[PDB]
């Protein structure tokens, strides 16, 4: 069989099925092992919904939450995030 | 690095150091972080497998996190401060 999943999604390690948007995003799934970086080659981490953490890092663009300024000298918050 | 291949733990680990904490605290924190690290990684695979969809494992994590928060106080702007 194909065991690669439709183009709208992707197949994890053992030919499973996970949504395309789960690969290179920030969450460690299992495309290759965690489909993070070692899959899409990480072109500037992810040019979809990204914010730049501590001195040029890449975090979720929607990590604001508190409505103030996140990463820069310290992390975004690590409070209301998760 | 090879152990911590996730920025989530990396940024939290350094945050504590940037706030200035003694080695005795950093040691316990590093240990506690390892418990969460493996747990989240396991939970990730679990969720894909369909082992936890109700959010029981994460609820347990939150309870443990409460202990951690009340032990190291690493929150920020929870509401006002
Ligand atoms: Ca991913
Ligand atoms: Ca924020």
């Amino acid at each position: 069989s194909a065991r690669t999943c439709p183009p709208n999604q992707f197949s994890c390690a053992s030919g499973r099925c996970i949504p395309i948007s789960w690969t290179c995003d920030l969450d460690d799934d299992c495309g290759d092992r965690s489909d993070e970086s070692a899959s899409c080659a990480y072109p500037t981490c992810f040019p979809l919904t990204q914010f730049t953490c501590n001195n040029g890092r890449c975090i979720n663009i929607n990590w604001r939450c508190d409505n103030d300024n996140d990463c820069g000298d310290n992390s975004d918050e690590a409070g209301c995030s998760h | 690095g090879e152990e911590f291949r996730m920025e989530k733990l990396n940024q939290l680990w350094e945050k504590a150091q940037r706030l200035h904490l003694p080695p005795v605290r950093l040691a316990e924190l590093h240990a506690d972080l390892k418990i969460q690290e493996r747990d989240e990684l396991a939970w990730k695979k679990l969720k894909l497998d369909g082992l936890d969809e109700d959010g029981e494992k994460e609820a347990r994590l939150i309870r443990n996190l409460n202990v951690i928060l009340a032990k190291y106080g690493l929150d920020g702007k929870k509401d006002a401060r």
